[PDB]
This record gives C-alpha cells, structure tokens and sequence, in this order.
C-alpha cells in the first residue's frame, strides 16, 4: 500500500512544452570543472588568436584576488588563537591541555582533514 | 594663569607619501591616520616628516601627532598587522577607538 | 539542559494549477541565487516555490520510468531523500533534467501551450555566466520552445532594480547567496561589471563547512544526521559577532555560559571548568557519558559564529580571496574615480545606497558588522546608509516584474528568437541589467 497518494499527484504532473520536431540531442554530459577548462581554452584561444582585442573575461576576472593585509590565524582543532603550531603534526592549537590531550594522540591521517579546512593539505 | 587648547590627532598610519619636489629636502608629506570611527587625513611640514622618520613610524604603526607642539609619539605596530610574522619584537597595540581628531581646553 | 530536536517534518497538501491566464502576458522564472521560485508577472508576489530538485520513483503495481520533480519532494521524506538537484556546482550539468523542470513549472503555471511556448519569459542568469553554458541556455530557450519574449539578467541587480525602480540610480550591491558571494558596483543605475569582483563560498559551502567542523568535533557519534539537519540548525542556531576578535577571546563564556549555551539532541537512540577542551567539547556543566541522551545530545554555540563569519576572511574557508570588506574597500576608495583621500561623488552615493540581498543574508547581524566595517575605512564624516530587505531572497522576482513594468527598458532587454538566429549565439544585447561582453 502507500502508493494511492504519490500515484495520483504522479499522475497530475506526468502527461506541448516544446517547438516542432525536437527532443533529446543525446548530448556529451560533463561536470563543472570540464566546462571550466573548456572555457578558460576558449578565452586562451582567443587570446592566442589576438596576440598572432585587449585583455578581458567574465568568469575568471570577477575572482576575487588574495588580501594584502595578513589573515588572522585560528587554532585547528578549537577555533580560537593559535598562539603555537606543532612541528611534526603543522596543527595550530591554543594551549598545552589541547596539545598533550587532542595534537598529540591524534589517529594519523586526521592532520590532512585538519588542514583540508584551511586547504593546507 | 595661562589658558591653552590641546589638539591630538590619533590612529594607525594607513599611508604616508612624501612629496619632494626639489628645485633630498621635502616639499611636505601627507599622512593619513585611521580609527575605529573613521580616517582622515594630515598634511605636514617637512620638520615633523623628520621627526615622524625619528620614531621609526612606518605604515601601521600607531602615532600621537598634536596640532601646535608638533610632538610625534608612537605607540606600535596595529593589531591588523600581528599576524606577518609569527614573532616579531614590535609591540602591538589596538586601533583607538575615538575618533582621530580630538580636542580638550 | 535544553534539548532540540533537528528532524525535519513536511507533508503539505500538493501543489497546483491555474487555469485561467493570457497567453500574451509574460511569465517569470527567478532561479537567482537561491534557485527556489517563480510566478506570473502581472501579480505581486510569486506564485510558486520549487525546491529545485528531481526525484526518481519507481511505482509499484505499474513498473515504468517516474518523474517525480519538484515540490512532490516535499510530500514524502523518501521522496525527498531521493531528489538531487540539477546544478552540479556554479552551473547545471543536467539539460534535459532543467527541460523536464520547466515544463513541469509550466503545467502547474497553468498555460495552455501554442507551438513552443506562447509567452514572454523572465530569465535570472547567473553572473559573467560562461560561453558554453550562453549556448546552452540560448538552445534550452530558444530553438527548443519558440518564444516571443527572452530577457537575460543578474539576481542581485534586478534586486536593486526592485528597490531602484527609477533605473539611474548610484549604488554598491552585494549578494550572499546559496552558492556564491558577489560584489557589483552601480553607476546611474547602469551597473560595471569590469569593477565586480566574486568569491566562490556561498550557503552551500557554509553547510558544508559547518558538516566539516562536526564531524570533527565528535568523531565517535551514534547517530549520521541528514544534510537539512545542518540546514536547519545552521539557519536557526548562526549569527553574526559584532566583532570576531574580542567575540573570540570571552567566547559567551564564564557568566555568559550556561545562558546561552545550546545542547542539540539526536533525533532518537580534572575539573570541568578546568579543563578548556572540556568546556569547548561538552559544555560548562559537567559531562555523563552514561546518559544514552546525552551521548545523543551534542554542545553548539562553541563556535556558532565561524560558520557566518568565513565571509569576511575567505581564507578560514581555504579560498585565498579578500573578503566582503576588503573587496568593498578597495571599490569604494581605491576604484571608481575616487583618489585615495577623499570619495568621489559617485563613490559618495555609493556609500549612500548599499543594499544587502540574496536570502542568505538573513543570518542576524550582518547589517551592523557592514556598517560598521564601512565606518572602519571611509573618510569620518561621511553618511553610510545600508538598506536590508525583509525577505532578501524575494526581491529579484519582484526585480523582473518591476522592470516588466518598465515598457522601454523592457523593450530594450527582449532578446527574439530572429536574432538568435541571426548573429547567433555569441551575441548579447548590452543591458544595464545583463552581462558585458567577454572580450575587451
């Protein structure tokens, strides 16, 4: 049973949307970062072409360029200052409790997800 | 009994450019000076530029500049600009949080 | 000890149609941002709130290839589990799936069709929009329905062509949407998009971020809880500091703990002041690791203010872009006519007119931490007035419809299916609400 209620409203959506003679172009399908490369080619392409006019894009100069100022540094693991950063482990931490009880007994391979948040790894 | 006005410019130095215009000896300089409600900014002799170059006053460094003495006294290096290095001997000191331009008789 | 329950609960009686309509009115679509609405032109509000999502669902008894997408999603927990959405990430990787979505608006849009479509479209596209995905979207609207009316246009500037309905109006738009953060500036209501500047965290990114921190917070939990959990709890338990630094240091701590210190509770089954993890992991009072609740129960608010305020320092997120901040600086000062030392006068009432939109701008306190950001680095003196919408994810729908209104203007932004046609899909008509052209 269930399938009373999803069944009817199924049937309310499902049947004139569309011009003569057109239906699915079994097209390539691609991801995001596929269309990317495509189009960073096709403006490289362009340019290419020009310098055998000046230089613009859309996608790629409406990316925000990195601060001058000096970005503000945070613990890794409780999210206040990293006053210290451990040698052998690159983990910021705040103090010595957090130190010797979360930066020492870590399982290994936990730092490369530690630093995947700040894009470290 | 002498009455007396006491004019204090205050903040962090966010540029600071000398113009020369030689006919080594300054024209003049201009100072911009930031707080936490607002900026301005300065124009000053050549005479308080050498006595700004005597604190060792760079861009981010806090100053107390006051109108008629011409006194210049730093105070250190911004909050903003703890984080370049990890260690460094500069003092760090916040930005005021008045306004740049304050006045008491 | 105050315990919430995330579970998420909707069973809504289905969408529907209406059918009495003029085939020669125009109908808008707002995907925006956001990507939730539409609604007919001529009304005031939209008429109807999609999820954006497709769901696949075999029926029983009847053993064929079901669509069920779009707001049947919201019927059934199932269903909605089953739904994806069609953007893959920036842009949509689906087509047909887009197709089978707007005929789906279409039938509960209630027109009845002549050839393709017999009505002008309102179309939100996404800023400086790639070349390929131009192509896409002109052969999706154009060869595939013949249409009289196809406008191309940007959320956040028909969001200030809501709340500028004159059209030659000055100003300094923002937008913090789902997927993406902008910065436009506007010059007599012609906006400059060679200025605008973006960065790539968006809600998404912000859900994500706030999944990240807790699976790190708890790497041993008894319960996975579902990605509209995150949503819910980071809609309601998320706002924004006054400011980080000071925030950060008393984090609502000491006094300020244990009255507004949240435990969030699962959906079903040497001193502790001492030790800093232990308040930041189970909260000031002290931990029982017996209670099956409690194991279930999770302290937020540690850090509920990282999660809105990655905006600023995009660098917390992993992106190295400047933020809102410095991004809104550096056009304020830096750009647009204005010397460094005193505003140009467009820069003036640009200062003037800034307007928040997007609708994930609704996190509480984003308005007096852009104030007074922007009291931090202007000249003193100068008067900044910053608009907020009541509902900033509504105000492109109303955006289009204004401008739907605006005969010439609109008569200048239709782009037909004859000129599509004829110089092709390269081509765009140069609206002060549309993109610019990609070279030079």
């Amino acid at each position: 049973e269930r399938l009373l209620f999803l069944r009817s409203v199924g049937e309310r959506n499902e049947i004139r949307f569309k011009s003569a003679h057109y239906k699915k172009p079994t097209r390539r399908h691609k991801s995001a970062r596929q269309l990317i490369s495509d189009e960073n080619k096709r403006i490289n392409a362009l340019l290419t072409k020009a310098n055998k006019l000046v230089p613009k894009a859309t996608y790629f100069s409406v990316e925000a360029p990195p601060s001058i100022r000096p970005a503000k540094k945070y613990c890794d693991v409780t999210g206040l200052k990293g006053f210290y950063k451990s040698p052998t482990n690159n983990i910021r931490y705040h103090n010595a409790e957090i130190y010797q009880l979360i930066v020492k007994p870590m399982a290994p391979g936990v730092d490369q997800e530690y630093l995947k948040l700040r894009g470290a790894n | 009994r002498i009455k007396e006005t006491k004019e204090v410019y205050e903040g962090e130095v966010t540029e600071l450019t000398p113009e020369d215009a030689e006919n080594k000896t300054i024209s003049h300089v201009i100072v911009g000076l930031k707080s936490a409600k607002g900026t301005k900014t300065l124009r000053l002799d050549p005479t308080i530029y050498e006595s700004i170059q005597r604190e060792k006053v760079s861009i981010g460094d806090v100053i107390y500049i006051e109108a008629n003495t011409g006194a210049v006294k730093r105070v250190g290096r911004s909050d903003a600009y703890a984080t370049e290095f990890d260690l460094e001997t500069e003092e760090y000191v916040p930005l005021p949080k008045g306004e740049v331009h304050k006045k008491k008789e | 000890v105050v315990i919430d329950d995330p579970p998420l609960r909707q069973t809504p009686e289905p969408f529907d149609e209406q059918s009495a309509y003029n085939p020669q009115s125009p109908i808008a679509i707002d995907f925006g941002s956001s990507k939730l609405r539409a609604g007919f032109v001529n009304h005031a509000t939209p008429t109807h709130i999609f999820p954006n999502a497709l769901t696949k669902f075999r029926d029983r008894k009847l053993n064929k290839n079901f669509t069920f997408v779009g707001n049947d999603t919201l019927l059934d927990q199932a269903v909605r589990s089953q739904s994806r959405s069609p953007f893959d990430g920036p842009f949509v990787t689906n087509w047909n799936l887009t197709e089978e979505i707007l005929d789906y608006t279409f039938h509960h849009l209630g027109v009845v069709p002549d050839n393709g479509i017999p009505n002008p479209i309102l179309l939100t596209e996404r800023l400086a929009t790639v070349q390929s995905q131009r192509t896409n979207w002109y052969q999706i609207l154009f060869e595939t329905y013949n249409v009289p009316g196809v406008t191309f246009g940007i959320d956040s500037l028909f969001s200030f062509y809501n709340y500028n309905p004159s059209g030659n109006k000055t100003g300094l738009v923002i937008s913090c949407g789902h997927e993406d953060t902008n910065v436009i500036p506007v010059v007599d209501g012609a906006g400059i998009l060679t200025d605008a500047k973006r960065i790539n965290w968006g809600g998404h990114q912000a859900v994500d971020y706030l999944n990240d921190l807790m699976a790190l917070k708890y790497p041993y939990f008894p319960t996975k809880m579902s990605y509209l959990q995150y949503e819910t709890m980071y809609k309601d338990y998320c706002y924004v500091s006054r400011n980080y630094d000071e925030d950060i240091e008393k984090i609502l701590t000491l006094e300020n703990l244990d009255t507004n210190d949240v435990v969030v509770e699962a959906p079903f089954t040497y001193d502790w002041r001492n030790s800093i993890l232990h308040l930041f992991l189970r909260g000031p009072r002290p931990h029982d690791s017996e209670n099956i609740h409690e194991q279930h129960q999770m302290h937020l608010n540690v850090e509920r203010i990282r999660v809105p305020e990655v905006i600023f320092q995009p660098t917390m997120g992993g992106q190295d872009q400047a933020g809102i901040c410095e991004l809104s600086e550096t056009i304020l000062l830096k750009k647009f006519g204005s010397q460094p030392g005193k505003l140009s006068q467009t820069s003036i009432d640009m200062v003037n007119n800034v307007l928040i939109t997007g609708g994930n701008a609704k996190v509480p306190g984003l308005k007096e931490r852009i104030v007074k950001e922007f009291t931090g680095f202007l000249p003193t003196g100068t008067n900044i007035t910053v608009n907020m919408s009541s509902d900033p994810s509504l105000d492109a729908w109303k955006g289009m419809a204004a401008l739907a209104r605006n005969e010439e203007q609109y008569r200048k932004t239709v782009i037909s299916k004859k000129e599509y046609e004829e110089y092709g899909p390269e081509y765009i008509k140069e609206h002060k609400l549309g993109n610019t052209k990609y070279f030079e």
